[PDB]
């Protein structure tokens, strides 16, 4: 029950209960996706439809994301009237109905349409390809539901049980007085939750190198690799990934993106080659692997990686830092591969 | 007249052991008289469907019962049709002559009422 | 599909008529409309017969 | 929250608050809106070299972000330092726009930048439906007018373009008296306001752009049927209101009564808005959103959508109309109390965002045309204050019985006339 | 131009037409599928309605059938007609008119519903995944259309120009006189065919091995294991499938089926394990790989999988026979592997 | 939808007279038919009121 | 009358250098009293398509042509109801003015004389 805030002199804030129940920790495929998607629905003293006429007429707004580890419950309003929105945030952890109703009327069409949004963008396709083969059964689980084994309503209602409780939690305020903060969240049905156990374990999650998969579609081709990394080699990845994505390298606008995933226990690195056609994709990721397996750097980027590392003012609440005035070099050893679109007509992990 | 509204009276009497013991007998003899029993069906099919509220609880209705209700009805206008009615042994009886649709009816109502509420409310500084 | 539900004219009497889809219960209190139907056409035809002779 | 303008031989503007890091640029006052009908697109153009591998590469040695904006009334270059840095960003800006601009329009550099803006506005006609569908509702409404020019330019006048079209534009438009620095992040105003009067040199003060001629509305459409489109995407409007136009904000409450939907997220479709209740039913459209876009000269208030049931687009068209015009006539209190805080809500949401870069922008655009900033607070005042009384004078003049303008793509052959369209801005009276 | 054939006394005869065309020499993906699908569509001289309405009144049928490299174009038919088909037969080789409406119209649905056929059986979804593997891009090519990339009605018509050829064909007739077909073959406009070249290498195919591919799949679960033959040791594994597959063999109600595909240079071993829930398919193959892991045999089937390898008639034109009563023994070395369903519940290859 | 789709009578008169969807380009020798509808309902009118006073 | 019999008959005519030399100018100069080329018409876009035939041709026809006769349709009527020509330079030229239909209808009704010639042929032994 970690509560944090910070005050500031503005007029909008934005109450957020990150809660450690992504697909990372996930008992069948796509369970958390539903329960994200059964956020903000009926709760036991206050419909779904109360909720949203009641906040609109304060002046502030729900929304529940789902990442590869966190369903966060983020709240935005007008300032002077955060007890209201603790105590529905409260309300929505501690006693959702879970009308079996709600399950076909609203939230399997909600999910159904995530689903279809995700299958056409062949990146999506393929950073799910890429979790898949690295981490083969943790962070490698399923981001979203599409019905491959059965989830019935109790199993959204056991996952909630498991997943919703004060040791496993943080409430987190931004433009917020701690004081009243604290004092309103111990004051709820916050400090009422059971307090089970949290699976953040520190363990290095287990990833196998040198892993290949190809999907066959219809749309743009999509060529990606994707590298595991250390709990402490990360922040050189970190400058890898903004470095490739500048105009310090040349091979920038030879890809579409690149990124580092970071997590509470490591990362993932990626990145993405994309086009029409299969031969501007083959091209432009033979060189890249070739490029970077004679690789390079002399810290170009580490005031700019830097900049970009810290513009992600959201992040505060942030690791490591100086780890960049650190080290400036880079290979490149064995990685992961995943070919999407016109398959018969993109490399192989042999020819790279 | 909405089911909210029966409930609310029924619940009244059946409650207050005054009236709870003066009427329910004679209720019971109603039932019994009306006859719908005879027929296979019991009171909650008999229900006018034509409406919002009815087709929001008929929806909602679990697979199982959904099946049954439809074979009661297909069977009620076969015998009826005959001019018959079923032998003995296939009539309702009083136990299962349950108000399986009564939840859903009331709670679409509730949800209905809701709205309307929230449609219409107005403000004051 | 079958003429009688092509044809612009007969698809009206097919779907009145023929295939319109009646409950399988309805009793012979439900035979009166179609009696209404018969009495205004005995009316209007007697009613014109007549009125070729009538001042 | 501050608001600190003052105008030294230029004119500097900043808004500083403890954050992280800061941004610097300058908002020079023309856009789309100063350029012809053949020159149509110098500004992305501007932007796009600006953005260019050769001086983003120079930028990113320092350490320095580069961001670029090219709108209808003004145009926009920045740079974001760390925040230490605020002095090296003002080194790049003027290496830039006094050195370097005679240097990033190089023969090799301007041809790879062509080719690309090329493939980037066309990608934007082919593929941006939405977006597409409203630049080509300004170019109606404002036909032969300034306003009527697209920000990214059209692919004619586009390719078309040469390196003293360029230049002729800079040296017309980059002037002293048509510009404005602004610093946001978290950097003081004497922090800045003395990094600027160190050094001195004018160039080209003095000098005054070209005058033009009046922007005006007129009701209008442009259908662009595209059958082979899996949707119909439609954008409807009255003429609304100018910055600094005294009903500014009842406009924009306005919009904010019908909002905006989304058909697959369950929230959208239990908000307080009266004509969800209509389109729910047979599932009209799967999104809409209302808005009160306001330039210098005029604006635009009506709404957009999209939809794939395209037998019933005249249902969607109608009931949205008929909507409106209760804002004349039957507008409830409770409705422009539920705009009120929803209005305060995402005008905070924009003001106030993590992202100084946005700052910098709607701090120069605003100072550029009235040369001061309103506050967020004293903005909440002007919107507290609003009565119905308010909406339904605004809405008697802005929407019942005036003209439209409307444009379109896709399968629109469900879209009816422009006067079955026009003769629902009212009802029929006794 | 091999001319086949074996005479009867009975009344039905079947022409046909064997042709390298099939999935393994594929210029683009599925234009074997298309070619297939367009046979017996227009002539120059003869309309695809012509063809069936005289065809009834005679007494036959045609058919196109595709294989991993094969199109066949059978005909069966009463005996003596026989000119009439093999000048059928010789027409749809050397003119069919490749019309731009009989490849919307006509072509392109019947390719779509075979796709549509194939895309709801998840074992044949698992026999292309062993395929794809095993041989990257020869027997591992599609076998059919999906349009992943483009085929026009040009390149269609480019791959009947490379494909139909005297040099890579065999007619072949069933219950016919030798003499009259051949007669009628060489009179005809089979003799009139250009003939380029056959791909029919001897080389064998270069496979690889320990590789395993995972698709996420509503429906039965299945996992397949796929074994790559050699030339000659290829019938030793038709006498374990043949084994696997009988009463001998007491992990035959464990599995779903076994073959092995023969070809003109090497083939395939396949296993299919397949079932309802993801618990039953684990074990039943968990324990088929420790089982031939150790695995046995001493020729118990060798009459009996000689008397299987025997009744499938159609065959002779058989190859290799007296290779059962040579070896009995069998190991089990490295494999290819492939889950389709229940995936997040299905082994890894680690794990067999 | 609007009332005059939904509505069975309205319906009728919405799909014949109101969104019945008419070539742009007809010209004045379509407005016949309306003219002829005109005058049958002139000759009914007129003749009901003249039959009231005929013998 | 079909296209079939309509091409038999023209083509007899183009070819004899008799009938050839004759016809061709009163035909040349009927075709320009028509006056569907001051409209911006093809004539094979004035060809009636309500049937199957014309029906099996048009789906049959080329995207690019199929978007080119549906603007000069569209063209044609908003002429016709302003009751203007065309700017003489947007007129159908005599070298535009190609039978682009023509391929497509006579192979339909080709393929429809076989099937209605199968569907009723005889047989004799
Ligand atoms: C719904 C239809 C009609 C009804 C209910 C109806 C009813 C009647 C009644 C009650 C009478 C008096 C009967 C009597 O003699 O005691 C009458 C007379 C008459 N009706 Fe009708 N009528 C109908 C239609 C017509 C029509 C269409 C005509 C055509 C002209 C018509 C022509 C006459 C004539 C000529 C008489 C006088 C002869 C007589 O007294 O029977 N009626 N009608
Ligand atoms: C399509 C409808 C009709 C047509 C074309 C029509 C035509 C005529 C004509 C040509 C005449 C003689 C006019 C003259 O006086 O020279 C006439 C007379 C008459 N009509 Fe009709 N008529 C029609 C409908 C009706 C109807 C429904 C009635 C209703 C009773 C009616 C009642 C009469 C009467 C009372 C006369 C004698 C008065 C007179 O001479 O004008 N008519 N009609
Ligand atoms: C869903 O429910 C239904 C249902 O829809 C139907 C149709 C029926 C069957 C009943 C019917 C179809 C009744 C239909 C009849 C009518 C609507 C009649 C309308 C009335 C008229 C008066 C007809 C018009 C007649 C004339 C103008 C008379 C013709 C005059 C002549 C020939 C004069 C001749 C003389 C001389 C000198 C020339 C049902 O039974 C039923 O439920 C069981
Ligand atoms: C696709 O093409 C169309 C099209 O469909 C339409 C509808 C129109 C527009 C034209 C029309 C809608 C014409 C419609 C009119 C009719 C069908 C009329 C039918 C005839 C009648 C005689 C009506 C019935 C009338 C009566 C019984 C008379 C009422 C008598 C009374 C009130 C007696 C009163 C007296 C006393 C004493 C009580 C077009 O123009 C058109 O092409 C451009």
């Amino acid at each position: 029950l970690t509560v944090s805030a910070r005050d500031a002199p503005t007029k909008i804030s934005t109450l957020a209960v990150k809660v450690h129940g992504g697909s990372r920790y996930a008992t069948k495929d796509g369970v958390a996706h539903l329960l994200n998607r059964f956020n903000f629905q009926n709760t036991n003293t206050r419909s779904a439809l109360k909720l949203v006429r009641e906040s609109e007429l304060l002046g502030g707004t729900f929304k529940s994301t789902l990442d590869r580890e966190y369903i966060t419950l983020k709240a935005t309003f007008l300032k002077d009237d955060l007890p209201y929105y603790v105590n529905a945030l409260a309300d929505v952890l501690y006693k959702t109905a879970f009308k079996p109703h709600e399950l076909t009327e609203s939230v399997l069409p909600a999910a159904r349409y995530d689903y279809a949004v995700a299958e056409q963008c062949p990146v999506k396709s393929a950073e799910d390809q890429l979790y898949a083969i690295t981490f083969r059964k943790g962070l490698g689980n399923p981001l979203l539901y599409d019905g491959v084994e059965r989830v019935s309503l109790q199993d959204i209602k056991d996952f909630a049980d498991k997943v919703y409780t004060k040791e496993n939690l943080e409430v987190s305020g931004e433009n917020v007085v701690e004081a009243d903060l604290k004092r309103f969240v111990d004051e709820s049905l916050l400090s009422t939750l059971p307090a089970g156990k949290s699976l953040v374990s520190k363990s290095e999650p287990k990833f196998f190198l040198g892993e290949e998969n190809r999907v066959r579609f219809i749309g743009d081709s999509v060529a990606a690799i994707g590298i595991p990394v250390n709990k402490a080699s990360l922040a050189q990845y970190e400058v890898l990934a903004n470095y490739l994505t500048s105009a310090l390298s040349e091979l920038s606008g030879l890809i579409s993106s690149a990124k580092l995933d970071k997590f509470t226990d490591g990362g993932l690195f990626t990145l993405f080659v994309r086009d029409q056609d299969s031969a501007v994709v083959s091209s432009n990721i033979k060189k890249i692997v070739a490029d970077l397996k004679k690789g390079k750097d002399l810290s170009p980027a580490i005031n700019y990686t830097k900049l970009k590392n810290a513009v992600q003012n959201e992040s505060v609440s942030s690791p490591i830092e100086l780890n960049f005035d650190a080290v400036k070099d880079f290979k490149l050893g064995k990685f992961n591969y995943v070919a999407v679109g016109d398959v018969s007509n993109l490399p192989y992990l042999d020819e790279l | 007249q909405s089911f909210t509204s029966i409930a609310r009276i029924g619940d009244y009497i059946l409650k207050s052991p005054v009236l709870s013991k003066l009427c329910v007998p004679v209720a019971n003899q109603f039932i019994n008289l009306a006859g719908y029993k005879k027929l296979g069906l019991k009171f909650d099919d008999l229900i006018a469907e034509e409406n919002p509220i009815m087709q929001t609880a008929l929806r909602r209705l679990p697979e199982d019962e959904s099946y049954a209700r439809a074979y009661r009805i297909i069977r009620a206008h076969q015998t009826e049709l005959t001019h018959h009615l079923l032998p003995r042994n296939e009539w309702i009886k009083a136990q299962e002559d349950v108000p399986y649709l009564l939840p859903y009816i009331l709670e679409a109502e509730a949800a209905a009422k809701e709205k309307d509420e929230l449609d219409n409310i107005e403000v004051s500084k | 599909m079958a003429f009688r539900k092509s044809n612009v004219y007969l698809s009206l009497v097919n779907s009145y008529i023929i295939d319109s889809p009646q409950p399988s219960s309805i009793n012979y209190w439900w035979n009166m409309g179609s009696l209404l139907g018969l009495c205004l056409v005995i009316q209007i035809v007697t009613g014109i017969f007549m009125a070729m002779h009538y001042s | 929250a501050e608001v600190t303008q003052l105008s030294n031989g230029i004119v500097v503007a900043t808004e500083h608050n403890p954050a992280h890091t800061a941004s610097v640029g300058v908002v020079f006052g023309s856009g789309a809106a100063n350029e012809n009908p053949y020159n149509n697109g110098v500004s992305n153009l501007w932007k796009n070299i600006f953005l260019s591998k050769e001086n983003s590469a120079v930028a990113a040695k320092e350490g320095l972000a580069l961001s670029s904006n090219i709108s209808r009334d003004f145009q926009s270059y920045i740079v974001s330092s760390l925040p230490g840095s605020t002095d090296k960003s003002l080194d790049f800006l003027n290496q830039s726009f006094i050195q370097q601009k005679a240097n990033l329009l190089s023969s090799s550099n301007f041809e790879a930048t062509k080719k690309s803006v090329l493939k980037q506005v066309q990608d934007f006609e082919d593929n941006d439906h939405p977006n597409r569908v409203l630049e080509h509702l300004h170019s109606t409404a404002f036909q032969n007018t300034p306003l009527s020019l697209p920000t990214r330019g059209t692919l004619e006048s586009l390719e078309n373009l040469v390196v003293a079209d360029l230049e002729s534009f800079a040296n017309n438009h980059f002037l002293n008296s048509n510009a404005v620095v602004v610093g946001t992040g978290n950097i003081k105003h004497e922090d800045l306001v003395n990094s600027i009067e160190s050094k001195n040199l004018s160039l080209q003060t003095g000098t005054k752009p070209v005058l033009k001629k009046k922007a005006a509305f007129l009701g209008s459409e442009v259908r662009l049927r595209d059958d082979t489109l899996p949707k119909a995407w439609i954008s409807l409007a009255v003429e609304g209101e100018p910055v600094n136009s005294p009903n500014y904000f009842v406009a924009k409450l306005a919009a904010q009564i019908f909002g905006s939907y989304n058909a697959f997220e369950p929230a959208s479709r239990l908000q307080g808005i009266k004509l969800l209740d209509n389109i729910q039913e047979y599932q009209l459209c799967d999104n809409f959103n209302h808005f009160s876009l306001s330039y210098k000269d005029s604006g635009l208030w009506g709404f957009s959508t999209a939809t794939r049931n395209v037998t019933m687009i005249d249902d969607l068209i109608h009931f949205t109309l008929k909507q409106w015009n209760r804002l004349t006539i039957s507008v409830t209190d409770t409705e422009v109390e539920r705009a009120k805080s929803l209005l305060k809500l995402q005008l905070g949401q924009l003001y106030e965002s993590g992202n100084p870069v946005n700052d910098a922008n709607l701090l120069g655009a605003e100072v550029l045309i009235k040369g001061s900033k309103l506050s967020l607070g004293e903005a909440f005042k002007k919107i507290d204050a609003i009565t119905v009384k308010d909406v339904k004078a605004w809405a008697g003049k802005r929407l019942w019985d005036q003209d439209i303008a409307i444009a379109g793509t896709g399968q629109i052959e469900g879209l009816l006339d422009y006067m079955r369209i026009r003769s629902d801005m009212s009802m029929m009276r006794w």
